[PDB]
């Protein structure tokens, strides 16, 4: 869907869980 | 999940719950990449060194749960399953290879708060985020040590891990069809997936568009969260044209 | 050790 990996209880709502800038800090490249 | 945490309300939405009607028990995790369809791992379903082969009958398909054992009412919806579709090259016998199976609903699931699909990856989403050292998030309702179990949905964020390395640490064939994430005894950190977290997502969220990305599937470890070993998933992208005949013939 | 769920569900 155009809507699939976007959770309503987060990047619907802006909102960012506590763990997921872990994820971001890894993407170096 | 070894090592993990307790997930936050609406953290995993397209994680799925595959149980087993009788005896009822957690079967393992799966999930949600359309109204209708459920990915999961090929050895949930099938493998016989177990003596495992369940049929669609067998089981159910539980999803927006958080709680392992409780049935959360006005929240989760179970499902029936239609088909099931297992990988016609999966290697049971040897390394898992292909370790990858699709589920059809009899009807659709609705979305809500707690229901939600995942994406699944394309050629250039693979080929920017499956990079070594690029961090991606496991979840399960399984084991919480090799040797209990959870009362809610559990999380860890690993890293992925250097093919050599991933090689080096087995004696088991490791094929393209598969990568291992989890840290290094080094690196100081901890974490792996284990007994009954099989067929979980392993995602990553892209810091291009945003979005949430399955690029692996919980697929076998050789003991759990073991000082230089590795949990290793299935390659969803290298599987992927795989999925979409699937879905393409018969939805 | 699971609750159990609506017969509904077969
Ligand atoms: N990341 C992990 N640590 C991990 C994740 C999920 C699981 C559950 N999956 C299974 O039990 C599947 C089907 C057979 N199997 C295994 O993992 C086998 N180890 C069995 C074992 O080590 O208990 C491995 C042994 C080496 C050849 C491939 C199969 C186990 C470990
Ligand atoms: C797994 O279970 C299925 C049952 O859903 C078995 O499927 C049978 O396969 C044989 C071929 O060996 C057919 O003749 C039967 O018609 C199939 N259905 C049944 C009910 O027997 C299957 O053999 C089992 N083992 C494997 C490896 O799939
Ligand atoms: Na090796
Ligand atoms: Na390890």
């Amino acid at each position: 869907e155009a809507d699939c990996g976007l959770r309503p209880l987060f990047e619907k709502k802006s909102l960012e869980d506590k763990t997921e800038r872990e994820l971001l800090e890894s993407y170096i490249d | 999940i070894v090592e993990g945490s307790d997930a936050e309300i609406g953290m995993s939405p397209w994680q799925v719950m595959l149980f087993r009607k009788s005896p009822q028990e957690l079967l393992c995790g799966a999930s949600l990449i359309s109204d209708r369809w459920v990915l999961t791992a090929a050895h949930c379903l099938l493998y016989p060194p177990w003596d495992k082969n369940f049929t669609e009958n067998d089981l159910l398909v539980r999803i927006g749960k958080h709680s392992r054992t409780r049935y959360e009412r006005n929240i989760e919806k179970i499902s029936m399953l239609e088909k099931i579709y297992i990988h016609p090259r999966y290697n049971w016998r040897e390394n898992l290879d292909r370790d990858i199976a699709l589920m059809k609903l009899k009807k659709p699931v609705a979305f809500s708060d707690y229901i939600h699909p995942v994406c699944l990856p394309d050629r250039e989403t693979a080929a920017s985020l499956l990079q070594a050292g690029y961090k991606g998030r496991v979840t399960g309702w399984g084991n919480l040590k090799e040797t209990g179990q959870p009362s809610v949905l559990q999380v860890v964020n690993l890293p992925i891990v250097e093919r050599p390395v991933c090689k080096d640490s087995t004696r088991i064939r490791i094929t393209d069809n598969m990568f291992c994430a989890g840290y290094k005894p080094d690196e100081g950190k901890r974490g792996d997936a284990c007994e009954g977290d099989s067929g979980g997502p392993f995602v990553m969220k892209s810091p291009f568009n945003n979005r949430w990305y399955q690029m692996g599937i919980v697929s076998w470890g050789e003991g759990c969260d073991r000082d230089g070993k590795y949990g290793f998933y299935t390659h969803v992208f290298r599987l992927k044209k795989w999925i979409q005949k699937v879905i393409d013939q018969f939805g | 050790d699971f609750e159990e769920i609506p017969e509904e569900y077969l």
